[PDB]
């Protein structure tokens, strides 16, 4: 009503499964930097956020 | 009504060609698959085959 | 018979353009399998070189398969778990075993055969 | 290059055969490319009709 802002957020990020009770604080760009992204580095460069 | 389309036509109206598959649910013999893998054979040591 | 009066079969469900059908038709060459939605009107008739009188009109193609005393050409046809299967021997007593020749994964259902002839 | 219209929207059939989704995604000539239900890289290992 007057409440959620860029506070409450998920994550998307995939490709790494957690073990049971583990906290994933990176909050990091998603990049490969490789060429499992568009061939290139920078490309699909997507912070899951 | 026909599409006016020049290629000094600005961006959102440039034209784009879009193609959606679509894949139904298996409810019948599969008959579209993809590769799996492929290896070099070994012999005289006993070892896991597939 | 010791000779190709006999040469091919139609076959499949109640023929009236409805459901599917399937052809099994082959002529030396090729042995044509399609499931396509072949207007049988009252003519079984073998097509010999003039023309090929089998069908009227073709709808909706599904499938397409190509492949290459006296004989007893004998063959058995069977549908089970969806899959269309057909086995044949070349050469009444005696005991023979006979070998699978394809393996259709078409499933239509199928109450109704005709001999070419 | 020849593509019909949108109300003219032609169908492709496809079945009875193998697919190679190695090239799809893996190309930069798509400047968009979204999958809806299934990950791109997975479909690669399932099948269907
Ligand atoms: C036997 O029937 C087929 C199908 O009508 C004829 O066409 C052959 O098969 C496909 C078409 O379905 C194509 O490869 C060619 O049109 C033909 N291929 C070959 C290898 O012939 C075929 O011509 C017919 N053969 C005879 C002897 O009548
Ligand atoms: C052929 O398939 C299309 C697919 O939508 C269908 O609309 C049409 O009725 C079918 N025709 C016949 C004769 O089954
Ligand atoms: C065969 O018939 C049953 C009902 O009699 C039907 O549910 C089924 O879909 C038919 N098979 C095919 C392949 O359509």
């Amino acid at each position: 009503k007057v409440g959620g802002n860029y506070n409450y957020l998920y994550r998307l990020f995939r490709k790494s499964n957690l073990k049971p009770f583990e906290r994933d604080i990176s909050t990091e760009i998603y990049q490969a930097g490789s060429t499992p992204c568009n061939g290139v580095e920078g490309f699909n460069c997507y912070f899951p956020l | 009504q026909s599409y006016g389309f020049q290629p000094t036509y600005g961006v959102g109206y440039q034209p784009y060609r879009v193609v959606v598959l679509s894949f139904e649910l298996l409810h019948a013999p599969a008959t579209v698959c993809g590769p799996k893998k492929s290896t070099n054979l070994v012999k005289n040591k006993c070892v896991n085959f597939n | 018979e010791k000779s190709n009066i006999i040469r091919g079969w139609i076959f499949g469900t109640t023929l009236d353009s409805k459901t599917q059908s399937l052809l099994i038709v082959n002529n030396a060459t090729n042995v044509v399998i399609k499931v396509c939605e072949f207007q049988f009107c009252n003519d079984p008739f073998l097509g010999v070189e003039s023309e090929f009188r089998v069908y009227s009109s073709a709808n909706n193609c599904t499938f397409e398969y190509v492949s290459q005393f006296k004989n007893l050409r004998e063959f058995v046809f069977k549908n089970i778990d969806g899959y269309f299967k057909i086995y044949s021997k070349h050469t009444p007593q005696g005991f023979s075993a006979l070998e699978p020749l394809v393996d259709l994964p078409i499933g239509i259902n199928i109450t109704r055969f005709q001999t070419l002839l | 290059t020849r593509f019909a219209s949108v109300y003219a929207w032609n169908r492709k059939r496809i079945s009875n055969c193998v697919a190679d989704y190695s090239v799809l995604y893996n190309s930069a000539s798509f400047s968009t490319f979204k999958c809806y239900g299934v990950s791109p890289t997975k479909l690669n290992d399932l099948c269907f009709t």
